[PDB]
RNA sequence: CCGUUAGUUGCCAGCGGUUCGGCCGGGCACUCUAACGGGACUGCCCGCGAAAGCGGGAGGAAGGAGGGGACGACGUCUGGUCAGCAUGGCCCUUACGGCCUGGGCGACACACGUGCUACAAUGCCCACUACAAAGCGAUGCCACCCGGCAACGGGGAGCUAAUCGCAAAAAGGUGGGCCCAGUUCGGAUUGGGGUCUGCAACCCGACCCCAUGAAGCCGGAAUCGCUAGUAAUCGCGGAUCAGCCAUGCCGC
């Protein structure tokens, strides 16, 4: 719970230098790509439930 | 009057297709040789002619591409023997021994949880 | 003549709509033009499954589009009708170009 | 050809001789083996004087390299190293001037082993 | 010299003070930030405070050394 | 094995002799697969054969075969309180494939500046009795089996 | 320490996408944002009558939204009223309003996921949790089912050492990708902290 | 080799064309 | 491994036009492709056998559970899990909490870890030659021509995405340079030019070009990976991404 840093979205890149990535579910900056926007958890771990669109498992 | 022969395998399709006239093979554009440079790659599309003889009476034309030189060339070959199934249907002793029966199953199958070389785990060190 | 593009998650959404779409505008267009698959595109996406370092524990899954382009020919008038408001399915879209 | 460094180019073309006087060779062979105008091909071994003299030449006011080289290198390299700046900061001791990282790896300046 | 870059790029965060004020001379050290800049004509012999990343440290800059990347001119590490 | 032999896996002969043995001999030339390179000095080579040599191809690679391969050997037996060193017969399929290698990699060992001239200069001198490969054979031998009086013990 | 996710055993098998919609590149993402800033102001204030499972479906410009539970009087309330600061309320996350789409079950002995909740809330009120997963199995396969597998972890309703334990009738092969079960864990608030809880009924599958 | 950078090697691993192998 | 459905991809297996690139028409079966069911149940012939089943053979797309995926049961370890989220309790607060200017987690006498490239001629250097692949590209991949020693800079066309932007796949092929030195190897580090995301890029970036070109000519006691399309080797793309130290991970 880091509360006093979702500020994320403020943008005010103020120098596009800083506006930065974000999980939306578990917040986790770290590895935030897009369409999903989420921590590689957060994401797959939801993504496991399945309440996450069509997206299905894998295999071959 | 026509003699058809389909020979692909690992993602490399050669698409051979023969009828009645001499030794002359369009490789989807050139000839054999000419195609498998240097390429002692070249006899590879040929072995289901010498099956039951003659290199000199039938027109050889090839649609033939994808993976790569080998790969297509082989599958040329198996392709060949196909077209001498259509030709004489009744040609066991002779297409299946030196024969044919397949693609191959062997393609470069795939890294997983690393190691690359599916089985390359990364090597030790000095403990 | 009418183009036509109904790219689904479901496959069985592409399944109701491209069927519901060619064989009831059977009934009006030139009879519709078989609905032309595409190669199905595939989107992979691994992820560690061992919470925080375990450059290991991963796996993987995917998002993709199955592609159906129906399509019909001769546009008579009443083929508008057997498929523009006549559909069925729910995990698609209509995509409708000429 | 006897030129500045005495850099003969044996039996090897134009562009493989001034490759083997200072700062030469790869890439220096290509402009030199261009103006002095001569077949790469060439294994050097005959390079008549009245060819060697115009690229030896022109090979003198535009190009150093021999004798020379380290003024570029030496007096380029003095004024960073008289001011505040960076580019000459990497080598204001004995790591990698280019990179790199320091700490662990660097003994290509350092030195040896220790 | 110096020119070579012209004007005197600072990426304007640093270049902006540089001018004008470069008017009633100096006063030194005006404590820069992104030195992300490529220092060039004007900036022969000034000092500004270089952010080193904990310290403003007070750098002088002279004729053949200005123009080059900001950066470079104030040391940021610690070893033997 | 854990209990089954695991067969000698067969290749097709060669794609210039139609021959088992040239097939299995330029894998062992080769590298990184380059199928292509590797018969290439396996010919070339073969062109020196023919060129420096009169004599065929066919009888000088047999004849250097005939001269590599092994025959009688040893390896040791830690079976009682000790492994002493015992001698065998060199089995024909190791034989063939060793003696084989054997003489790819002394050839490699050999002088000149080319591949084709390597592997010819073995291979004939091989052939004859005369190098590298088969001396280092020789050696293996008659080496091998000074520890005689411990071959009875079987391998 | 491990198996994977009873769903994920499920996907192109039993049960799927409680979420049932499509969309693709850029805007899918956020398109599920929504659902879930849903979902979750949903089961939040409508885990009121235990709800229990969430579909929010599209194939339009609507989202669906057929909930479950098995309590329909104060679902949809004395008439209808419920029902209506629901719908309603909705527009507020993104507008495109949706019909309130209620759906009740038939037995709550098949549900294991609400079973779960229950037996949990009890370890809440602070009792006898063995005998509680012993019985709450019990029947929840017992009223008909192919088996109760459950499970309790972490805290073991005392001991300041935490600990798990188990108990289940019948059959419930999770393994066999495809046994068409289902399963269900529960948050633990006693104030031993987080001490989660897990059953799973096998939904036969022959 | 594929540090060569200038030459061959180098390009054909710095994944640059240029003074090395035109855009095509 | 085979027939079932269907053909804007792919056929011509049979032409006709051919602008002869499959450009146009035309043919849906063949290669293509999503989809469907059938296909060794040790079932049959030969061995063995009370049996299970292994062993021989044909049949063929193939068994001997086809090669490859996902599935890791009971517990161990009180393993890992402070800052993934959740959490019981604890401490905390003009502050162990908020924002901003710089440094810094990339400091080095050193050791160990995982990879890069390297000593080369069964190679390097140059020119010309011959073919995937699973992915990727909208305010994005980026067409050819103009600026181009070079990084790149511009015009600028396309798709709207099995037909359009990424892509030049390399080793392979043919001749040509070199004939075995520290060499054309090697490309450190310091020799030069530029490309670029970004303000700014000292510290704390990627790149092209200028000069310089170190160690090394397969590496001690020792220690590693790998049953066959695999080992090795050569390449293409992928999320993080206005630039990126990605030689790392993933897929082919």
């Amino acid at each position: 719970a880091r509360k006093a840093l979702i500020e994320k979205a403020k943008r005010t890149p103020k120098f596009k230098v800083r506006a930065y990535t974000r999980c939306v579910r578990c917040g986790r900056a770290r590895s935030v790509y897009r369409f999903f926007g989420l921590c590689r958890i957060c994401l797959r771990e939801l993504a496991h439930k399945g309440q996450l669109p069509g997206v299905r498992k894998a295999s071959w | 009057e026509q003699y058809y022969g389909t020979g692909r395998r690992k993602e490399a399709v050669a698409r051979v297709f023969l009828r009645p006239g001499n030794g002359k093979v369009t490789v989807n554009g050139q000839d054999f040789n000419e195609y498998f440079q240097g390429l002692v790659r070249a006899v590879a599309a040929l072995e289901p002619l010498r099956a039951v003889d003659a290199l000199g009476h039938f027109d050889a034309y090839i649609t033939v591409r994808g993976g790569g030189k080998s790969g297509q060339i082989d599958a040329i070959k198996l392709g060949i023997a196909r077209a001498l199934v259509q030709y004489n249907p009744d040609y066991r002793a002779k297409l299946k021994p030196l024969g044919f029966l397949t693609r191959d199953a062997r393609v470069v199958e795939r890294k997983k949880y690393g190691k690359h070389k599916a089985r390359r785990a990364p090597q030790y060190s000095k403990r | 003549k009418i183009r036509i593009k109904l790219r689904g998650f479901d496959h069985k959404t592409l399944d109701a709509s491209a069927q519901k779409i060619v064989e009831a505008a059977r009934r009006s267009g030139a009879q519709v033009s078989g609905p032309i698959p595409l190669p199905t595109r595939v989107r992979r996406f691994t992820v560690i499954r061992g919470p925080f370092k375990h450059k290991d524990s991963r796996e993987h899954f995917e998002l993709r589009t199955h592609n159906r382009l129906v399509d019909i020919i001769n546009p008579n008038r009443k083929t508008i009708e057997q498929l523009m408001t006549l559909d069925l399915p729910t995990g698609v879209e209509i995509e409708i170009k000429t | 050809a006897r030129i500045a460094g005495v850099e003969i180019p044996r039996n090897k073309r134009v562009d493989v001789a001034l490759t083997y006087i200072y700062g030469i060779g790869k890439a220096r062979a290509k402009e030199a083996l261009e103006k002095t105008g001569i077949n790469p091909a060439t294994r050097v071994k005959d390079l008549t004087e009245a060819e060697v003299v115009r690229l030896r030449e022109y090979v003198e006011n535009t190009w150093k390299l021999e004798g020379e080289l380290r003024a570029e290198v030496a007096a380029n390299i003095k004024r960073l190293m008289d001011i505040g700046c960076y580019r000459g900061l990497r080598h204001r001791r004995g790591l990698p001037v280019r990179g790199q990282r320091t700490r662990t790896n660097a003994r290509t300046r350092k030195g040896p082993r220790k | 010299p110096r020119s070579l870059k012209k004007g005197v790029f600072v990426d304007d965060h640093l270049l902006e003070k540089v001018l004008e004020l470069n008017a009633k001379g100096e006063k030194r050290l005006i404590k820069t930030w992104s030195r992300r800049s490529t220092i060039v004509p004007e900036m022969v012999g000034h000092t500004i405070a270089v952010y080193n990343g904990k310290q403003h440290v007070p750098v002088y800059i002279t004729e053949n050394m200005v123009g080059h990347k900001l950066g470079e001119f104030a040391p940021t590490r610690t070893y033997r | 094995a854990r209990r089954r032999r695991a067969e000698v896996r067969q290749l097709q002969p060669d794609l210039v002799y139609g021959d088992v043995l040239v097939t299995a001999f330029i894998n062992k030339i080769m590298r990184d697969g380059k199928k292509n390179l590797a018969a290439r000095i396996f010919y070339d080579a073969c062109k020196i054969i023919q060129e420096k040599t009169g004599q065929e191809p066919l009888k000088v690679f047999k004849q250097a075969v005939e001269n590599v391969k092994p025959r009688m050997e040893v390896r040791s037996r830690r079976v009682g309180g000790a492994n002493y060193q015992v001698p065998m017969e060199v089995s024909p399929r190791r034989q063939q494939s060793l003696a084989l290698r054997w003489l790819v990699q002394a050839a490699n060992q050999r002088p000149e500046r080319r591949a084709a001239v390597r592997i010819a200069h073995e291979l004939m001198d091989a052939a004859e009795g005369k190098g590298g490969a088969v001396k280092k054979k020789e050696d293996v031998e008659r080496m091998a089996e000074a520890n005689r009086a411990y071959a009875h013990y079987r391998w | 320490g491990n198996k994977i996710h009873p769903i994920g055993f499920r996907l192109g098998i039993t049960r799927d996408w409680e979420s049932r919609w499509y969309a693709g590149k850029k805007q899918y993402r956020h398109l599920l944002l929504e659902d879930q800033r849903i979902r979750g102001l949903l089961e939040k204030e409508l885990y009121s009558a235990g709800l229990a499972r969430v579909d929010i479906e599209r194939a339009a410009d609507n989202v669906a939204v057929t909930v479950h539970v098995a309590k329909p009087g104060v679902v949809i309330g004395r008439g209808g009223e419920r029902i209506r600061v629901l719908r309603e309320e909705l527009a507020k996350l993104t507008g495109k309003n949706v019909a309130l789409n209620v759906q009740e079950v038939q037995n709550p002995n098949l549900s294991a996921p609400l079973v779960a909740q229950r037996v949990a809330e009890q370890i809440e009120r602070r009792f006898a949790v063995r005998r509680a997963i012993k019985q709450a199995v019990q029947r929840v396969m017992e009223s008909g089912a192919k088996g109760a597998k459950v499970i309790v972890s972490g805290r073991i309703g005392g001991a300041e050492q935490a600990r798990t334990e188990w108990a289940a009738q019948g059959r419930v092969p999770l393994h066999t990708l495809r046994a068409n079960i289902d399963y269900g864990f529960a948050l633990a608030r006693t104030t031993y902290g987080v001490l989660g809880v897990k059953a799973y009924i096998f939904l036969g599958e022959v | 080799g594929k540090g060569d950078r200038r030459t061959r090697r180098g390009k054909i691993w710095r994944g640059t064309y240029g003074k090395y192998r035109p855009r095509k």
